């Protein structure tokens, strides 16, 4: 799953 | 602290050099030094502190996941016994990662959050508090696991309540907070329908407010919206 | 040393876990612990020690090159004065990299090289000695710079003399030594024609001996030969 | 320039 910051 | 004799401005300058040199352990130690000067952080400084610690903990979380996977395989039926080393080395990486999360949480508590009155700073720090409890929850397995999950939850929910009152739905901090909290619901809290609801609602509310943006703000907000849509694609 | 209470076999096992987890600082500290047990290293163990330290020093050399480039730009005409920080941080990374090269050289001297009697081990360690003096020479600018270059040179030349007497021209250690020494001539010793001669001669002598190899040995040797050819393309 | 190991 994408989360921020990278 | 070892950065106590360095000027605040020179710590900031060296954090930006360390970022260019791909040396985020160094970057995070310069930014820790800068926070410990006791002054509030500007927006750019707040971004340098979060990028530095995210890259330090990101390498730790990647290693922990590789070691956990080897340890879980070692623990199946018909798997050959290899001794305590995978367990010990997994624990060494876990303890290191716990220590970096404790350090970031300690900076937020002493005393970045209490001194943050504007919504952009307070939401940013409470999102970070939720993120670093979330990385603690990712390795927790003991009597405090529930409490670590609740501390993440609480922090994200206070940040959401301020963001929804004080920021437009396209604000990139509000969007990255919602992205992060949706992943907390999916991966940590075992609440996939709350995750998908929050990502959908956040995406649709931001879409409806794009028309108010400049070209550069449009590009910042749509980049994050695409991450929400990519998670929704991976979850539905 | 902090690894003195760990079994030799458990240090080797943890170096291989640390490699899988992309944690070569850890990998290099486990392999340093293993060398300090005092026993000779097997071929696979020799490979783990060289991969660990190469990845640690590789990140240091990449950062040093980014910081050197910023520092050299800062030192041109019409460039704004920014204080001592780029110089200081370049120096901090340089000193760190020097310390890792000194640590590897110290392991070779105490006492890996003196205890290596077979050609594969002795050539491997003398190549490493040349490589780590070469990384010292890459940052040297003082009264010992000539001497650091000569120490690299000497080590590579003793390794070449043993390799040419004791190993076939397709042996991968002999090929990687020749690749490395050719780059020493081009980049350090200001001898591009010696570099190109050594890479051409090494490539042609290996080509002529491919017919003796199994499929798997062929693939190992041709991979390295292609690096020689890629350097020759970049140099001619 | 290429050198080994990587
Ligand atoms: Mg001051
Ligand atoms: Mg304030
Ligand atoms: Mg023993
Ligand atoms: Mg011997």
């Amino acid at each position: 799953s994408h989360t921020l910051p990278c | 602290g070892a950065m106590g004799s360095m000027e605040r401005a020179s710590l900031i300058q060296k954090a930006k050099l360390a970022e260019q040199a791909e040396r985020y352990e160094d970057m995070a130690a310069f930014m820790k030094g800068a926070v410990e000067k006791g002054e509030e952080l500007s927006c750019e400084e707040r971004n340098l502190l979060s990028v530095a610690y995210k890259n330090v903990v990101g390498g730790q979380r990647a290693a922990w996941r590789v070691l956990s996977s080897i340890e879980q395989k070692s623990n199946e039926e018909g798997s050959e016994e290899k001794g305590p080393e995978v367990r010990e080395y997994r624990e060494k990486v876990e303890t290191e990662l716990q220590g970096v999360c404790d350090t970031v949480l300690g900076l937020l508590d002493s005393h970045l959050i209490k001194e943050a009155g504007d919504a952009e700073s307070r939401v940013f720090y409470l999102k970070m508090k939720g993120d670093y409890y979330r990385y603690l929850a990712e390795v927790a397995t003991g009597d405090d696991k529930k409490r670590i999950i609740d501390s993440a939850r609480s922090a994200y929910q206070e940040a959401m309540d301020i963001s929804k009152k004080e920021m437009p739905p396209t604000n990139p901090i509000r969007l990255g907070l919602a992205l992060l909290f949706s992943v907390f619901h999916y991966e940590i809290a075992n609440s996939p329908e709350e995750a998908i609801s929050l990502a959908k609602t956040t995406f649709d509310e931001a879409m409806a407010d794009l028309h108010t943006l400049s070209e550069d703000s449009y590009k910042d907000s749509t980049l994050i919206m695409q991450l929400l849509r990519d998670n929704l694609t991976l979850w539905t």
